[PDB]
């Protein structure tokens, strides 16, 4: 039948497109010895589970035919469509030429390469997995794109499999399962096996015995499966919703699902920016049975490849030009005011509060006691004080800055959104836990506004929090004791806007001292009008708003991505005090003690400084330390510490 | 040579080498592993169990780690447990016959001839809760340490699968083959031939006892976002009555795959595997 599937043809020429493949395969010595075959013998060592795919290099073998005179026969521009063909004619010409194991094996490796030389479709047959990786523009310019950063809602129907690199926010991502690939159905007469091939969601199991040699044979002795023969590889599904700002007008985004498998199903997590690299294919639904008009498909898309413009802390290893980063970094000194005046520029001042940011960010030391405790390395601030004042620039910069930020309003959801929630995970069925506000935050930054707004549910969860890095709940289900490990800063606003200079600040303030004394810090940021500062601070905000460029000191700001770098590295060490510093300490703790409870019982005395106090000057203290990069804490370190302590409040005797 | 297809194991090979093992182990682990008065340390528990009628026994990993001739026991059994146990069971009653030619007795020989055996692997490498658990490395001897919340009724399991023929005054015997039971529809044809004339009854059989407890893992170390989980488990005959809401656990087991149906009206299964875990013994 000729009309039913009729003949066409079109330029592809796969015998020409294996050729090449293989080629290339085996030609690549521009980046052991052919890196290529290099990395196929560490496969041959079982030293990887995942090849990698530069896309690059197969441009710039075709600039080699091209400088030779050869047909190029660009093979991208086919590639970029229906890789989902490409992908099992790649793992072919891979497992066309493998080559040999040079080392052995043993009773202490891999427990199936040793089943694969026991019976040394292919599918079974394959040890490595794949996941693609697309160019990055900056080299596609080079020469002379395909794939851009895309939205949740530009698919425009006609990108199905083509390919793409879409960005946006990860809500929920299920845990990683398995999912068989190939069927081991096993004779139990014929003593043969069989494969059954499923790619669908379902199938049917293989029962009846058409074995080869039951074939020619009356009888038709059972079959069965095995658990370790059988092939088998992860599935995990992920959600992106779109940016904000590419949002249109008055648009609500919408959302998206992905599927992934193997290897890359560990590079993902909730929160992060993202630029998910891969296909975008169909499946099999129609809408569900009455609003249908036939050949309706939900869809999904394919995850290959995962790049993420903020980089964790748990990426730092050196190389041979971020240390020089860090080199030129240190060599102009100063750097520790110098950091404190590139957190957020675009705001006036405030030198002491940036540098206690800064040392929020550090967090502090970890110690353990060993008796079955701990104690954590970590800060919590807060910027009481009058409207008027810039208190939003802060909290912005510190969530676009530091990883794992988050923000949250004051009221509206703050019953359940700050914690443990309840819900049914859509591709299994389970009882998974998604956390509010702080849970998405971990060993990172959290950020709060109107303090005094919130409600005293909020306030009982913070102050433990504070304290101590769990969280109890005991509503339903959930009955956890929850890991917080966050960092609190919050801020809010007296009960009459402006300071009142007649009452002290334990009245004038809102929040009570129960709470407040686990704040390790507090500033009190009030204004008084004065005839020169003013000057330059009009002059300083019309400049900046005339250009965002900050005004133009001989002094350049940098890049929060070098300041995370900075700061993970400082991150690493874990110096140490000696008792000539800790003497003083004591000392000076002695002095404040006394001289804050006998003195300041009066107008502008604020409570008593605590063991918690001398807690945070110690944790300050070996946060500097951290910073000069010494494993020892020097007698000059205390001094800045409480000389910034003690002027916190210097205003309010103004 | 004797060998198990895709395996590299040996039945009388590690036979020997356990016997050995076992006649040969004086903490060693407290000179080899560390700085740290006794004799034979593993022999005591075998020469006292026997007049005490006990089918059960523990066994640890460090001892495998320091005695010299047992590091490879080690991954084998690490790799295939149950084979491996398979094997002990028949071992551990060779090496007690084999000890018991040392010694007269009085006439207790009707028990151990018709007993079992069983061992339980308890300090154990250790194991990063379940996100290590990778598809790669499943069923093999595993550790956790967890809390219990739920735990759920006792299942039955078709363990003699007994049959009544419909005439002549004739039962019928069938055991389980790998977890399922084929009817012989037929009805001895000597005395009858009605090919699919008989029938079922449930009182007569044999049945397991098997367990489900919902846990929840607590583990040393998390990766940054993570959040508590739930998982199910199965335990079964004789461990019944153990471990319920209110204990913390440090725990042994292997790690496990299943599918579940789609429906309770045919035979169409899910693509993704439902994961689970097997109890070997309990801390
Ligand atoms: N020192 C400053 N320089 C420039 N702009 C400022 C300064 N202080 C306040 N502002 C402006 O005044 C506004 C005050 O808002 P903000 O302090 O962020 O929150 P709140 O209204 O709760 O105090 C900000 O939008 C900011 O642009
Ligand atoms: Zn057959
Ligand atoms: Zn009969």
């Amino acid at each position: 039948m000729s009309a039913a599937l009729p003949s066409i043809q079109l330029p592809v020429d796969y015998n020409n497109l294996f050729n090449e493949i293989t080629d290339f395969l085996v030609t690549f010595k521009q980046d052991k010895g052919p890196k290529y075959m290099a990395m196929l013998q560490k496969v041959a060592n079982r030293e990887l589970n995942s090849v990698i795919i530069d896309l690059d290099d197969i441009l710039q073998y075709q600039n080699e035919k091209f400088l030779q005179g050869t047909q190029a026969d660009d093979l991208v521009s086919a590639i970029q469509q229906n890789a989902n063909h490409f992908t099992e004619l790649f793992c072919r010409a891979i497992d066309n030429n493998m080559p040999l194991p040079t080392k052995e094996i043993d009773y202490k490796d891999d427990v199936l390469d040793v089943i694969l030389n026991q019976r040394r479709p292919p599918n079974l047959t394959r040890r490595y997995f794949l996941y693609f990786k697309p160019l990055s523009q900056n080299c596609a310019r080079r020469y002379r794109i395909s794939s851009k950063p895309l939205s949740v809602r530009q698919i425009k129907g006609d990108f199905l499999g083509q390919l793409i690199t879409v960005r946006g926010i990860i809500t929920r991502v299920s845990d990683v399962k398995p999912a068989v690939e190939v069927i081991a159905y096993t004779c139990d007469q014929c003593g043969y096996e069989v494969f059954q091939e499923v790619n669908s969601r379902t199938f049917t199991p293989l029962s009846e015995c058409t074995s080869e040699e039951c074939s020619q044979n009356q009888t038709k002795g059972q079959l069965f499966m095995s658990t370790r023969a059988s092939k088998f590889s992860a599935f995990q599904e992920c959600k992106i919703q779109e940016l904000s700002q590419q949002v249109p007008v008055g648009h609500i985004p919408r959302s998206l699902n992905i599927h992934v498998n193997g290897t890359l199903v560990r590079s993902l997590s909730p929160g992060d920016i993202v630029d998910v690299t891969g296909i975008f294919l169909p499946a099999p639904y129609t809408g569900f049975k009455a609003l249908k008009a036939g050949l309706l498909t939900e869809t999904y898309l394919e995850a290959q490849f995962v790049r993420q413009h903020k980089k964790k802390f748990a990426s730092f290893s050196l190389t041979s030009d971020v240390e020089e980063r860090v080199m030129e970094l240190i060599t102009s000194g100063d750097v520790y005011n110098r950091l404190a005046k590139s957190i957020a520029p675009e705001i006036y001042g405030n030198l002491d509060v940036k540098k206690a940011l800064l040392l929020l960010l550090v967090g502090g030391v970890d110690k353990r006691v060993g008796d079955g405790m701990k104690i954590r390395g970590d800060i919590n601030v807060c910027l009481m004080g009058d409207p008027g004042v810039a208190k939003s620039q802060l909290l912005k910069a510190i969530c676009k800055i530091s990883p794992r930020g988050v923000y949250t309003t004051g009221k509206g959801s703050s019953g359940v959104g700050l914690t443990a929630a309840v819900m049914k995970d859509p591709v299994t069925d389970e009882m998974i836990l998604e956390g509010g506000a702080l849970v998405l935050a971990d060993n990172g930054i959290c950020c709060i506004d109107e303090f005094d707004k919130m409600d005293e549910s909020d306030r009982t969860a913070i102050h433990e929090v504070m304290e101590q890095q769990t969280i109890s709940i005991s509503k339903a289900g959930i009955n956890t004791t929850l890991n917080a490990r966050t960092s609190i800063l919050a801020a809010a606003n007296p009960l009459y806007g402006r300071y009142n200079p007649r009452l002290s600040p334990l009245d004038n303030i809102n929040l009570p001292a129960a709470l407040l004394s686990r704040f390790d810090i507090l500033f009190l940021m009030l204004d008084i009008p004065s005839r020169d500062d003013d000057e330059k601070l009009a002059e300083h905000v019309t400049y900046v708003h005339m250009h965002n460029k900050q005004p133009d000191l001989d002094f350049t700001p940098v890049e929060p991505s070098k300041m995370r770098e900075y700061i993970a590295y400082a991150k690493t060490k874990r110096p140490v005090m000696s008792e000539a510093v800790n003497d003083y300490v004591v000392q000076a703790y002695i002095r404040l003690r006394q001289d804050s409870k006998r003195e300041m019982d009066s107008k502008f005395s604020f409570g008593q400084a605590t063991p918690r106090t001398l807690l945070g000057i110690i944790r300050l203290s070996q946060a500097l330390a951290k910073l000069r990069l010494a494993d020892m804490v020097d007698i000059d370190d205390v001094e800045e510490a409480l000389r910034l302590v003690r002027v916190s409040k210097e205003s309010l005797y103004q | 040579l004797r060998i198990i297809w895709g395996t590299n194991v040996s039945i009388q090979e590690c036979t020997t080498n356990f016997r050995n093992f076992l006649m040969s182990f004086k903490y060693k682990f407290r000179k080899i592993l560390d700085e740290r008065d006794e004799e034979l340390y593993y022999i005591k528990q075998l020469n006292e169990m026997r007049e005490l009628g006990t089918s059960n026994l523990n066994l640890d990993a460090r001892n495998l780690l320091a005695y010299k001739q047992t590091e490879d026991l080690y991954h084998q059994l690490l790799n295939y447990p149950q084979e491996v146990i398979s094997i002990m069971d028949q071992t551990i009653k060779d090496c007690m016959v084999s000890l018991i030619v040392d010694n007269n007795l009085d006439y207790d020989l009707d028990e151990i001839e018709t007993k079992f055996y069983k061992v339980r692997p308890y300090n154990v490498g250790s194991c990063k809760g379940m996100r290590e658990l990778n598809p790669n490395d499943i069923d093999k001897l595993i550790n956790l340490k967890g809390l219990v919340l739920r735990s759920t009724p006792v299942i039955p399991d078709m363990k003699v699968a007994f049959f009544k023929c419909n005439v002549c005054d004739h039962t019928m015997a069938v055991e389980i083959d790998r977890g399922v039971i084929q009817e012989p529809a037929r009805c001895e044809r000597i005395d009858c031939n009605e090919p699919n004339s008989m029938s079922l009854i449930h009182n007569r059989c044999s049945f397991a006892d098997k367990q489900v407890i919902k846990l929840q893992e607590t583990p040393d170390f998390v990766p940054d976002g993570q959040t508590p989980h739930s998982i199910s488990l199965c335990v079964y005959d004789e461990l019944v009555d153990s471990c319920r809401a209110g204990d913390r656990i440090e725990v042994t087991g292997t790690f496990r795959s299943i599918p579940i149906r789609a429906n309770s009206r045919q035979r169409v299964l899910k693509s993704l595997y439902k994961t689970y875990v097997d109890v070997v013994h309990v801390k």
